[PDB]
Parts: C-alpha cells; structure tokens; sequence
C-alpha cells in the first residue's frame, strides 16, 4: 500500500505552501478576491481545472483567471478542502456548496454534499430539496424527495414553495402512486390552488395536470371553477375539457389504504433460524402481515407512534462480536411503504426498553436502564423532529424502574409501580400526582380521551386502576373475566375510538389462546369484540410490544406460517 | 380401428340418442349403448363424440322445441314452455348418464363443461335467449304479474316453476336469471309503486 | 350421524350374508354364461354406471336378467364382493383388468385404490406398459408418473418390447420432454430409429414427425442414409419435406447431459435450528456447493448407498418422539429431477445407521442394530430393487458395531476392527477373509477397482487390501498437522482415488480440502483445497457418497463466505 506517513507529510507541506504562498503561479479573480494556488492540487480535486489549464486554450499561458458565477466563500473552501481534506459543513451554504461543486465538477465534495443533504431531508425542506435535484442532475437526492416529499406533503399540501415548481416535476408528483392522502380530494384542491396561482401561464398545463387526477372529480365541482378563471372568450379549453374526460377510469390510489393496526415487535421468531421478528394484526382483514426485522435485530427497544402516524425506534441492545449483547443508542425511523428502517441522528445515552412518547411534535424517551447511572439516573431526553437533533429536558425526580409512559392533555404522564409525576414541556418541571393504592409493576398503559387506563402490573393480572386527569385521583372500575389458574398477558391499547385490550391467555398444560376485549367506558365492562383464531395468529412471546397505528397491506406482504 | 366402425358406431348412437328424445325410451339397450361409448372414448375419439353430441342436441332443439314455443305463443304458453324444459330434463337424465361416463375423462382432462352443463347452455342460448321468445316471455310475465297485483288473482305455481327453470338455467348462480327476470320486473315494478304512492298521497292522509 | 359402533358393522355384515344366501335378490348379472344374483343398492351405492343402469327409464331398468358383456367374471366377482364387505385384496397380476373393470363401471373408490396401487408399482418393467395403459385409461397421476419413470429409465434401457408398440401422442411428449436422462444425444436418435424400423411404410408421417422431434443435432448423423436405403419407391415429396428439417425448430441443450460426479452428504450443520441437520452437495469441478431436502425432515441418523445406475436411497434411522430418539425402519429414494423422496417398502427392523451395499442390483443392509435382542446378534437383511421386497440371508459371523462394507468385484466385503468376511451371493455364505493386524474402528473402507482402501480408525492409518492377493498392507500416512483429529473420507473420484479430511485444532477454524492419491507413489498430492468462502462447516457425523446429480433441479445453498 502507499506509505500514509509520506503521504500525510506531503499533504502538510502542500498547505504549509499554500498558506505562505511559495510556488503558487494561478490566481482566481472571483469578484475581485484573490485566490493564489496553484495547478496540482485543482486538477487532482476538480475535474474542471483540469479542462481548464490542460486543454491548450487562451488560460494554459495565462496566469490570471477571472472566474465568474461563483462565491468567493464556496471557492474558498473547496480549496481549503483540496488542500487539507477538511469538509466543514453547515446547515445553510450546503445549497451553494452543491451548486459551485456541480460547476467545478469535483466528484468527491458532491458526495459528500449528497450524503449530508440525503440527511437532512426534512419537512420543511421537502419542496426545496426536490427543487433543487430537479435543477441539477441528483438521481439519488431525487428519489429520496420523491418519496419524503409525497409522503410528508400529502399530509401538509401548505408550501410556500410548491407553487414555484416545474410543470414535469409536479406532473411526477401528482401521478405517482405514492401519494399519502386520506382522500382523493385533497390532491383535487392542492392542484386546483396551484394552477390558479397564475392565469395564463398554467392554462397549458391545465389540460395535462387533469391529465393524471382519476375522472371522479373531473366532472364533479371544479370544474366551473376553472371556468370562471377561464381567460375570456376561450373556447379552446371549454368545449376541450367537455369531452375531454373519456379516458383515464378511475383507479383508487394507494394513499386510501391505511387501516387501524396492531403493530408488534420483538415476536416470536416463527423459524428457529432467527432470534425474534416482528408481525402484526388486521383488526379487520384477520390476517397477520409480516413486517422488517429490526435493524440489527435491535431487541429491547420501545415503540411510539405520533399523531402523523409515523413508527419510530430507539435504544436497544445487540448482540456483540452464551450471553453476548453490548447497548447501542441508535435510532431509527421506519418506512411505511419502502418496508425498512431508516437510520436517524442516534441518542446521546444508551437505552434498554425505553419508552417513547410523542408531544408537541418531539420524541420523549423516559428512562430505559441508562449506562450512566449517576445522581440523574432518572434523565430523559426529547428528540427534535424538526432540527433531527435530541435535547435533554428535566430529570425525573424519582428514580424509576419498568415503567411506562403516555402523553395527555399536552403532557408526559410516566407511570411506576406506586407514583406518578406529570411533566411539563412548556415550563419544564415536574409535578406531584395522584397515589395508587396497589404496587404493580411490568404492566402498560394507553391513553384514551383525558383518561388514564392503567391495565395490569404485578405474571401480571385483570386489575385496572382508572385514573382521570382532570380530578386527579385514582379510582377502580372492575376485573377482566378471564379463566381461572391462567397466566393472561394483558395489552392496552386505543383502537376504533375505544379502548380496546389485546389480553393473550394461557391454560394449564394448553397452549396461548389470543383473544380481545371492548372495554365499555360507561359501563365498565369488557365486552368480546372480536375473537382472534389460532389458524392465522401464532404464539409471540412475553417481551412482545404492541402500538397503535395504521399501515398498507399492499406494500407489506402476507407472512408464510402453518396455522 | 378402421374409420367406418366408429363411424357406425357414433351413427347408431345418434341414432338411438334422437330415438331417446323422441319420448321412445322404452326400448332404450342401456347395456348396447354404454359399451358403445366406452370402445368409442377408448380409442381417444371423444372431441369427435362431444361435438357430434352438440350438434344433435342443438339441431333437435332448434328443430322441435324452437318450433313449438313459437307455434304456440299465445296458447298456454308458459305450459308448453314448462312442459318443453321438462322433456329436456327427463331426456338429458339418461343423456347426462351416457356421456357422464364419458364426461369422467372429457370434463377432467380436457377441461370442460359437462354434458348436463352443455345441454343447458345450449338451451340457454337456442330457447330461452332467442331474438323472440326472451321478449314475449318478458312482455307475458310482467303482464301476468302487474294483473296479480291490481287485485284478481292468476296462477302463482307457475311462475314458480318459470323462476325455478330459470334459476337452474343459470347453471352457476343467480347471474342469468337475476339479470333477466328481475331488471324488467324491478323497472315495471318502480313504475308501479311510483303511480300508487303518488295517488295515495293525494286521495288520503297519514291516518 | 353415522354410527360406526353396532348398525354399520351389523348392516355390512347381515347385507353379506344375505348375498352368501342368495336372499331379497332381484337383479342377477350375466357374465359369458356365469350368474352373479346380486342386488341393486349395493350396485347403485358402489358403482356410478350401475346405479344409471338400473334407474334410466328404458327396458334394462326393469329386466330381472341383464346381459353384461365386455367384463371378465372374476373382476366383476370381485368387485361385487368388496361392494359387499369393503375389502379389495387386489394381487399384483390381475391389476390391470380390474382397473378396467373398474373404470367401465366408473367404481370411484376401487378405481383410486387401483391407481394407487398401480402408481406404487413402478418397479423398473411395468413402466411403459402402464404408461400405455395410464393413456388408454384416463389416469393424469399415473400419466405423470410413468412418464418420469419412463424419462428415467428407459433412456437407459430403450430395448423394452413394448416401448415398440405405442400411440404416436404417447412417443412425441415422451420425446419432446425435456427430461429424458440421457447422457448423450446418439442414443434417443437410435432409439426412435429402431422403433421407426421395425413398422416402416405404415407410420411414415409418423416418421418425418418424430424425425422432426429428434432435431437437427442427431438428424445430421446418419438418418437420410439409412432413410434412403429404406424408403419406399417413389416418393420424392418425402424427400423434400426431409430436406426441410436441418435449419429450424430451435436447436437447444438438453437435461440429461448435466450428470456431474459430485458429492452427496448428509447431516451437516443447519444454518436453520429449526433442523438438526440438513443434507448438502459438493460440486469438485464447479466448485459449487448445492443443497438437498431431507427425507423425513425430522428423522435422522440415516444410511446412505448409491447403484451403479446413480441411484441415492435412505434406509433406516432415528427420529425423536415429540412428546407433547424412537427408531423407524422407514426407507426412502431421492428423486434425480422434482428434489424429493418417494418411499419405498419400510423395512423389517427398525436399524439405526444401517450399513447399504449394493450388488447384483440388489441392496445389501448389513448390520446397524436390527433390533439388538436377538437371538442371533450377528444378522443381514437385503432388498430386491425388482421385486420391491425384503429377502432374509444368512446372517454374520460374528456381532460387530461400527463396521463398514463395500462391494468388490460382485462380492459383499464387511470390515470390522480386525476381522472381514466375504459373502457369496450364489451360495448365500460367508467365507473367512484376511485378519488385519490394527484394531481400529469408527471408520470407513472405499471399493476403489479392485482394492479395498481402509482409512482412519481409533487416525491416519492406510490399511491396502487386494482381493487377487488376500494381504493386507500399508502404504504411507496422510500429511495432517499434528495436535489434531482429522476426519477422514475416502471414495472414487472420476474413476481416481481420492479422499476427503477436514482438520480441527484446539482454538482453530476447520478446514476442507481434498487430496489426489497415487498408488505406485503412495502419496496424497494436493489437488485442491476446498476455500470456506463456498462451504461452511460439516460436523462430525456426516456422510460422504458419490452420485450424479442435476444443477438444475437442484438449488445452490446460500450463506455467507
């Protein structure tokens, strides 16, 4: 291999010149900055000046170049870079990097400019990324906006910047068949909007932009719309559109299926090839799709499903390289259509079993055996949604073990075996709740309406202590009727605008029955809801997790399993 | 074999099959004919049976009962087309045990029809789904139902014998019959409530 | 609901014995002369032709005497009395016209036990005359499994009498499949010459259709020659359409040319823990290595052996008793093209690791615990692979575990610690052999030419037996690193003696390689080192065989280098 040693040393002594300025003879004239360095190091980092000084052109004896469309701070560090390697990357002057590295052609500050914008897609950033793929060539950074940019603004459809877009890219958007949309209207409107955001300069791609929208609203009401926006005395697009809609039947699209699901991890591994895996339940297909392992298989890890139904993971431990498991603070974020888990900024401290918890847009992590195990041990941490950082909020007074988490009323609600504290993400303080009167622990808790449900704890049992937040008191309502001399395994959980129990039961020298219970809130009582047959549904295990949230059964496939 | 002994045989087996439909199956050699049809699928000729089986069937039919329904229209015609489709049955009893023997391979390998499913689709398309009789069929039992229901009463045992016809003519399902006698009857029967309930809320009240 | 306990019991037995009687008859069956008075419930109940018969509106439905023909008496003797009592008792001879009987009568349930029956039957001679009969009688599982059995062997044999006479329908798929297990294209060309030879001028479309089947690659050898010595006077358009058939219809490779000598094991250490073991080939000229379905899936401890015909079979074995290791004498053969295994007839006793050796087209199980209590510890159990039964022998010598045999010049040969004894099957004896000077065991012994080669036992000890000369010799010891317990594998290699040891160390990683033996230089020279990038590691009991295997139908074993 080549010696590192010289090569370092070379590479020093390149930018000792340069920084004194010895044997530079090619200045850049960028507006009217000078730039002394020499023909080297420019050729061997960008593959334009290489063009520029070995081509035998008017520039190859000339030792002054006046460098014009450029930025004196974008050039001056990509030389930097050239001449030391070192990339200092912001969260702003990475669009004009990006725009004077695809005109200097430097293959390596490109790469790393995609990958640093290929992280940092965001929300608020979606339309501009895609924008700017679609300016200059990026197949990779166009696909990523492609998908991030369907997904997020068919859920938003609010963007300044949507309206300034190319007619080819949102005829890609519109058409696609990656579209999140609970309805087929609300893409309607979002195209109607945009096409009146001017008159004459989109009455073209008028007759192309209903083109890929299915016939249901084209010749239902905006239709007249267009017309009273209609140039005057067109009759041209009228009569056109008229007889227009014949073709294109409608064909439903796939953002519409999206249904109420038990997700669940940390299954039990239906071969015995593998450790665990994960599966979920149709509450109304009554069919078990399999779902993506978890990245490394990630065990001891916790669940948490935002408002905008998106599946999170954080924590967990994996098996190092017999007991072997070392613990990891990375994070993930899973893909509801690509069906895998997309790697996100990792936390600050190690987690086993951590309980996420979405307010207020942010992640919050409460505890989970941290490697720490200082005078905080009880630290908790949010993650920011927006910035894709994690900022540390205040301790948790009490030092908790297997406990659980819920958010109501625009607030954390950490449960343990006898206390609970309410934590503020506004003033950031903690406040002294209500007391239980029984010590359970390992139990869950699911959070209906500005109710507090907590089920079970100890195996565990049926006893459910009902907490309301705005009395503030702990208060009985009855026991599930289950089988005697069993061990259920009880699951909180919100489902159908009601709290349902997913409780699986096992019997004396008999195997799991899967079963759940309607909880009636005025009655308080569990009534059968549904009955979960053992031919679809195989045993999961005792550390299994499960969450509220919606998923496609198109995209994910049916799991292969004897009943 | 030879070409002429099969087509002997397959001769004297229409023979004997058109001697059936004629309401002569008296002296019907079960015996004769199903060793017929066994050296005669034996000899792996059963696409040349099955088409010939065809033709006669539909040649008959177009020949006797097309006939028949159209002669008599107007004279018990919902009779004679009950009586027709019960000739048919009672035939096609022994017909569907010949060439069920037979259809044991053809409906198998060849995957098709059976020959009880082919004679009803042939009387299916040849009777029933005629350029004619389907719309004085329609036209006669709409007819007969709107009388019933403007209060004399007519022959109801019929009309469920038609509709049972019918829905074994489907052969499937409620596709064929469902469509046919139920979207003429649902409109003349739309039609109908529509003009009762508009003069019943003009000559009374909501007592 | 059906009350199996006293009325149907009770009803059977009273309804026989009201047929023995002759008692509330009313319909009797005419059979060339022979009376069969039976009655017509049983008849509808059973038969689906002579329910019609007895029930169509006609002059048979009320007629006291029927005349059936076209039925023979003891078939039709013979239906009738299992219509009576549910008992078949078919014989191996009399299948075929009690098929047919059957089938005239359209008799559903004979008729499936019949195919069954019949589709367990294809022994090696039966294959093409009940593939005629699998046409004749529409049966598609017998078709389907006449035509692999026929694709399997007659491309070995394609001499059978009646092969000759068969429907020109039944020869074109048998010839235009893909599948015909063949490891040269001259000989399918001489097989269809012969069979268009013997009947010339009468199927002489026939004969441009199968010449046309036969392809280009064996149409270009001889055929218009021996076509023009044997065609029929004056025929020129003949020779047009002959002409025709050297360019088109898609020259392409077949399957049978794809018999690579390769290496079959079993028990090797599953990827998946859901098996115990699992069963996986080496390929010594692809350098592949591909995988194979277990037999049972579940049973182990099995014991291989592979006919001359390249024949893999699975005999005897251990499974344990999943309550809530039991022994099976259950047997089994591996299928060369659909990657699975058929039964065969279980055994007598239930053997753990049976030793297979075969001679004479005979399969030879010596040993192997048969059932540990006998009276006679020392016994043999063989197979007809014809007959498709089990043939008692004479029993050992002496009682020995962890032996070896192999076959040598048409004889049975066993290799103990020290003792051998050769068994002739002419005389159903066995002789005393040659006494080795080394006690070892746990070893194996390969019958390469006309040595015997045993090596290992407990090591490296190379222990050379000649069967002209009755001596035993050594020749050298492998080179292995030492402070180690090598496994040792020996077997025939591309008609070459060669082995197969593996080499485990304390706090080392296993490592696979085969060595080229010679035997006027006594040394194992290195022919090649199997790399870990292809395969994993075995274990300790597996098993080596040679056999030629399809790629194809195979599937290549993923895992990681």
């Amino acid at each position: 291999q080549i010696n590192t040693e010289y090569a370092v040393s070379l590479l020093e002594q390149l930018k000792l010149f340069y920084e004194q300025q010895l044997f530079t003879d090619i200045v850049l004239i960028v507006e009217g900055t000078e730039f002394p360095c020499h023909k080297m190091v420019l050729a061997t980092c960008s593959s334009y000046f290489r063009a520029m000084f070995m081509s035998g052109l008017s520039e190859s004896k000339q030792t002054h170049v006046h460098l014009r469309n450029v930025d004196a701070a974008t050039l001056q560090i990509i030389i930097t870079y050239a001449y030391t390697g070192n990339l200092a990357m912001n969260d702003s002057t990475v669009e004009q990097l990006y725009e004077t590295a695809c005109f200097l052609q430097v293959e390596d500050v490109l790469q790393r400019c995609r990958e640093y914008l290929i992280k940092k897609i965001n929300a608020e950033n979606c339309v501009r990324l895609l924008s700017f793929a679609d300016l200059f060539s990026c197949e990779e950074l166009k696909q990523s906006a492609k998908r991030m940019v369907e997904h997020k603004f068919t859920a938003v459809y609010h963007q300044d910047a949507f309206m300034q877009l190319s007619h080819d890219l949102l005829i890609d958007i519109l058409s696609s068949d990656n579209l999140n949309v609970e309805k087929e209207e609300t893409v309607r409107e979002a195209a109607m909007l945009w096409l009146e955001y001017n008159t004459e300069s989109r009455s073209q791609y008028l007759s192309s932009v209903l083109s890929q929208i299915r016939i249901d609203a084209l010749s239902e009401v905006t239709q007249r719309a267009w017309f009273q926006g209609l140039p005057p005395n067109d009759k041209s697009v009228v009569v056109q559109g008229l007889y227009k809609s014949m073709p294109k039947f409608f064909k439903p699209r796939l953002g519409m299926t999206k249904e109420e699901m038990m997700i669940f991890i940390e299954a039990s591994s239906e071969n015995p090839c593998s450790l665990y895996s994960s599966v979920c339940y149709s509450p109304q297909a009554e069919k078990v799709y399999k779902l993506c392992s978890p990245p490394a298989d990630l065990h001891k890890v916790g669940t948490v499903v935002t408002p905008d139904n998106d599946i999170y993971i954080a924590g967990g431990q994996v098996p190092l390289k017999q007991t072997a498991f070392r613990t990891v603070n990375c994070f993930y974020w899973f893909d509801a259509q690509q069906n895998t888990w997309f790697p996100k900024t990792p936390m600050l401290f190690v987690r086993i079993k951590p309980s996420l918890v979405c307010c207020e847009g942010y992640i919050y992590a409460i505890g989970g055996d941290s490697v720490g195990g200082e005078l905080n041990r009880r630290t908790v941490e949010r993650y920011d949604t927006e910035k894709d950082e994690w900022t540390m909020v205040s301790p948790l007074p009490c030092a908790w073990q297997w406990s659980a988490a819920v958010v109501v009323h625009d607030c954390i609600y950490v449960m343990t075996l006898n206390l609970m504290y309410c934590y503020f993400p506004r003033s950031d303080s903690w406040v002294e709740m209500a007391m239980r009167q029984t010590s359970r622990s390992f139990a869950s808790a699911a959070a209906f309406g500005d109710k507090i449900f907590y089920i079970g704890g100890l195996g565990s049992s049926v006893t459910v202590e009902i907490y309301d937040v705005n009395k503030n008191e702990w208060k009985m309502a009855a026991n599930i009727p289950a089988k005697r001399y069993s061990d259920p395994c009880v699951r909180a959980v919100v489902i159908s605008n009601s709290l349902c129990v997913f409780m699986r039961e096992t019997h004396l020298n008999e195997r799991a029955k899967y079963v759940t219970y309607q909880y009636d809130l005025e009655l308080d009582r569990w009534s059968l809801r549904q009955h979960i047959s053992e031919r679809v549904l195989w045993d999961l295990g005792r550390d299994f997790r499960c969450t509220v949230g919606k998923l496609y059964p198109s995209c994910l496939e049916e799991s292969p399993w004897k009943p | 074999m030879d070409e002429k002994y099969v087509n002997s045989i397959w001769d004297l087996l229409k023979n004997a099959i058109q001697e059936i439909q004629r309401k002569n199956n008296s002296g019907l050699s079960f015996e004769e004919l199903y060793r017929n049809a066994y050296t005669m699928v034996l000899h792996k000729h059963g696409e040349k049976l099955y088409t010939g089986l065809r033709e006669v069937v539909t040649e008959h039919l177009i020949n006797k009962v097309r006939e028949d329904v159209l002669n008599s229209l107007n004279n018990n015609f919902l009779q004679t087309l009950n009586q027709a489709w019960n000739d048919h049955q009672t035939a096609m009893v022994m017909i569907r045990d010949i060439l069920m023997y037979m259809d044991r391979v053809y409906v198998q390998q060849n995957n098709v029809e059976n020959v009880y499913n082919l004679g009803l689709i042939i009387f299916r398309d040849q009777v029933v789904r005629y350029g004619c009789i389907r719309d004085h069929l329609r036209q006669t039992l709409l007819d007969m139902i709107a009388r019933e229901r403007k209060g004399e009463v007519v022959d109801r045992g019929a009309i469920r014998n038609a509709c049972q016809m019918l829905m074994i003519l489907g052969l499937e399902g409620r596709s064929v019959y469902e469509e046919d006698f139920e979207a003429p009857f649902l409109e003349m029967s739309a039609e109908f409530f529509q003009m009762e309930s508009q003069k019943f809320l003009a000559e009374n009240s909501a007592s």
